[PDB]
């Protein structure tokens, strides 16, 4: 038989998600500071 | 000084716009990962 | 002068901590497409 | 027969790759002023 | 303030590196997505099918 | 036998990660030397 470990595949892609708006945010805020 | 801030300020603000050309990149590169995931559970497996 | 820096020195640990997001992003990202290959190589294959 | 997405999925490698390279010319404009 | 626009700056040119560095990381990382991409469309598929 | 080129695969991957490794250890001088221009 064949299972594919799915849900966790499916949950670390989601973290990495995460991680690339996380990093948005930081540069959002580094945006901020400079153009005041 | 005040343009050696200045100068800084310019670069700080293309390294930044580089973060984001990466992050973007990095983005795409995911679903399209995920995308052989789905294709290789959905589809592939199914028929082995 | 002394502020006009003193963004540019908070906005640069800013971007820093964007790039070890990125970086724990890509970290992750690169452990799954690992998995993928052992999946194919382990699982997959010997069944096709 | 199944039959892999292939062209949309070379467009979006390829979209990936130019995103790269943007990256990199934005730290050589910045590395630049700097060493200037 | 002087040398400590000088610092900054010996920071950023840090900060740069760590982003060409982090750019060829996913460089080879995108080549190597397109390569099981490949693998499995030019070599298993035409197996898991005829 | 089809056969995964897999040592080539593990070899990027180990490429990829030694460099996620050194874009790190750049930012963590980055950070070094930006708590060592004043204060908070």
């Amino acid at each position: 038989p064949l299972v594919f470990p799915s849900d966790e595949f499916d949950a670390s892609i989601s973290q990495v998600n995460e991680k690339i708006n996380q990093s948005l945010a930081f540069i959002r805020k580094s945006d901020e500071l400079l153009h005041n | 000084l005040e343009g050696e801030v200045n100068k800084i300020k310019s670069a700080l603000l293309s390294t930044n716009k580089a973060v984001v050309s990466l992050s973007n990149g990095v983005s795409v590169l995911t679903s399209k990962v995920l995308d052989l995931k789905n294709y290789i559970d959905k589809q592939l497996l199914p028929i082995v």
